């Protein structure tokens, strides 16, 4: 994947350039790099690490935080309401934009496959999209929709040789 | 006459250039009985690699003191082990592995009390590649890095070291102990309890239990506990033990944990009134084992199991018929907690809005797409792999005399 190299190369500066107590910036590249990827148990654990006098000094890294605190309860309309309060205009904001575009995506895989009769009135606060945008994309893509009950309806050979001579002496 | 720095810089050029070398880890052990910095000096003007062998010894020797030498400058200690591993490396370190596992335990000892136990977890994971020929060793280095892994909570250095799993540990002159073997199953099990990996934590907790002792330990103790626990969620009773287990925890580890032999019973009943009063009743048991946090998954974990347990039972329950058995307090919870299981990939169903209802229905995977053959071939690799190194293992006791 694209961001994975990213999360790979930036834990290796962790472990080698700082001798104790590392940096805000960096602290705030791996936990944005895990709620993209919808690790949350490592995203927890990350940011336990971190002293409570760099949180308390560094405001950007408690608006990273609550983004993911509703993640873990998996609340989404609880997602963007979190996104555009606090950002940081460094090296989160092109991670960040990310973020947004994995929440509705996620929800695509899990409306999909769980609600075969999803309500139109709930399905605008899972994807972010007003209820008057929402009816128009299922429409372009396959899905139904009902009127006048708000209902939305979605859904070789060199391997073999070698066991041979392999097993037999 | 002259200085005594001088003469004892110049023998540890004699043992690296002959096959003797044993007589080189107990050189730079002791340093010629001085506690000093001036031998890190003279192995730059005189040194054949780099920094040869004996600089090790001396940045070992003042760990011991587990404090600074003068003014809050400890960083220069820090950094001078990281060019060592990284740039010199080391072409004897497979003959002093007591001074250089040693030197590894001190680092971390002197990095906890002083700021935050970071940067040992980059020099340690240096150290480990060297001493594995690409077939996942184990040795005194590699338990020490689980237990940096438990104080920095960072699980990702620990992904590539115990993915795989490993075998054959690298011994030549001694360089493992029993406790190491005890404290590195137990500190990997924590791992894959947390990553929702139990399908390897059972495995790594079993081998700490079925290694066979005298007495009572702390390390034994504690695995047993995590090991009902683990065996609570996956299944509903917990696994019995082996043959060659050790008769310690049959009839010491049981009777004391009482607390954890009775919490299986009630999991069978499947009852999530009655399994509530076990949790403040034991309450006083948990804190005084350092066991908070391990007993709360097993309260989610019955719920999730009376979901699983009505689709093998019923098909298509109703959602205020499934607020009573599972008993979640109304039909709006029972939405938001069968939500849950479709993003982990526990069970797969569908709730119908339009009647009220929900649907449990299987797996429609008949296990014929071409990826499958894929993966048999890959773990077909390892089998014919392992069979061949226990042939090679078992003509060297036949050379050997034996009874």
């Amino acid at each position: 994947f694209s961001f994975k190299k990213l999360l790979d190369q930036c834990e290796n500066q962790e472990l080698e350039a700082p001798g104790g107590i590392a940096t805000p910036p960096v602290y705030g590249q791996l936990l944005a790099l895990y709620l993209l990827h919808n690790d949350m148990n490592n995203a927890r654990y990350l940011w336990k690490r971190i002293p409570p006098a760099i949180k308390s000094a560094n405001s950007e890294l408690g608006g990273i935080w609550s983004v993911g605190q509703r993640i873990w309860q998996r609340d989404f309309p609880g997602i963007y309401t979190t996104i555009n309060a606090h950002q940081w205009s460094e090296t989160v904001q092109p991670i960040m934009e990310a973020l947004r575009d994995a929440t509705r995506r996620r929800a695509f895989a899990l409306v999909s496959q769980a609600y075969t009769s999803i309500i139109a009135d709930d399905f605008a606060a899972f994807v972010g999209l007003p209820v008057e945008e929402a009816v128009k994309g299922i429409l372009e893509q396959g899905w139904q929709a009902d009127s006048t009950t708000r209902m939305v309806l979605p859904r070789q050979l060199a391997r073999l040789t070698d066991y041979v001579a392999f097993l037999e002496n | 006459m002259a200085s005594a720095l001088e003469q004892f810089v110049n023998s540890v050029r004699q043992l690296s250039a002959q096959g003797q070398m044993t007589q080189l880890c107990e050189l730079i052990n002791k340093s010629g009985e001085l506690l000093a910095k001036n031998l890190s000096h003279l192995d730059t003007v005189l040194g054949a690699l780099d920094v040869q062998e004996h600089s090790l010894g001396v940045l070992a020797v003042l760990f011991v003191k587990f404090s600074m030498p003068s003014v809050p400058d400890f960083e220069t200690l820090f950094s001078q082990v990281q060019l060592f591993i990284s740039t010199c490396n080391g072409e004897h370190i497979r003959y002093a592995t007591d001074t250089f596992a040693g030197l590894c335990h001190q680092l971390t000892n002197a990095l906890v009390e002083r700021k935050q136990p970071l940067r040992g977890i980059g020099i340690l994971k240096q150290a480990i590649d060297k001493m594995q020929m690409n077939t996942n060793q184990l040795t005194s280095i590699h338990a020490d890095l689980c237990q940096l892994c438990l104080l920095a909570k960072c699980f990702k250095p620990a992904l590539p070291y115990l993915d795989v799993d490993m075998m054959d540990i690298c011994k030549e002159n001694g360089a493992y102990d029993a406790k190491h073997f005890l404290c590195y199953y137990y500190y990997g099990g924590m791992i894959y309890t947390g990553l929702k990996n139990f399908e390897r934590a059972l495995y790594f907790y079993e081998q700490a239990i079925t290694t066979p002792a005298m007495a009572v330990s702390h390390i034994m103790l504690e695995s047993y506990k995590k090991y009902i626990l683990v065996s609570l969620i996956l299944l509903g009773k917990v696994q019995q033990l082996p043959k060659y287990t050790s008769q310690i925890v049959g009839r010491f580890i049981k009777p004391l944990s009482n607390a954890y032999h009775e919490l299986a019973q009630v999991y069978s009943t499947n009852n999530p009134s009655e399994l509530r009063n076990l949790v403040n009743k034991h309450s006083e048991t948990f804190t005084r084992d350092n066991n908070m946090g391990l007993v709360k998954q097993c309260l989610s974990s019955l719920y999730k199991k009376n979901i699983q347990r009505l689709t093998k039972t019923f098909l298509t329950l109703s959602l205020q018929d499934m607020a009573s058995r599972v008993q979640l307090s109304g039909p709006q919870e029972a939405e938001k907690y069968v939500l849950h299981m479709i993003e982990d990939g526990e069970i797969f169903a569908s709730i119908n809005q339009k009647d009220g209802m929900v649907s449990f229905h299987d797996n429609p995977e008949k296990y014929n797409n071409p990826a499958m053959l894929h993966n048999i071939d890959q773990e077909m690799l390892k089998c014919i792999e392992l069979d061949e190194r226990l042939k090679a293992m078992d003509q060297e006791i036949t050379v050997n005399p034996q009874f």
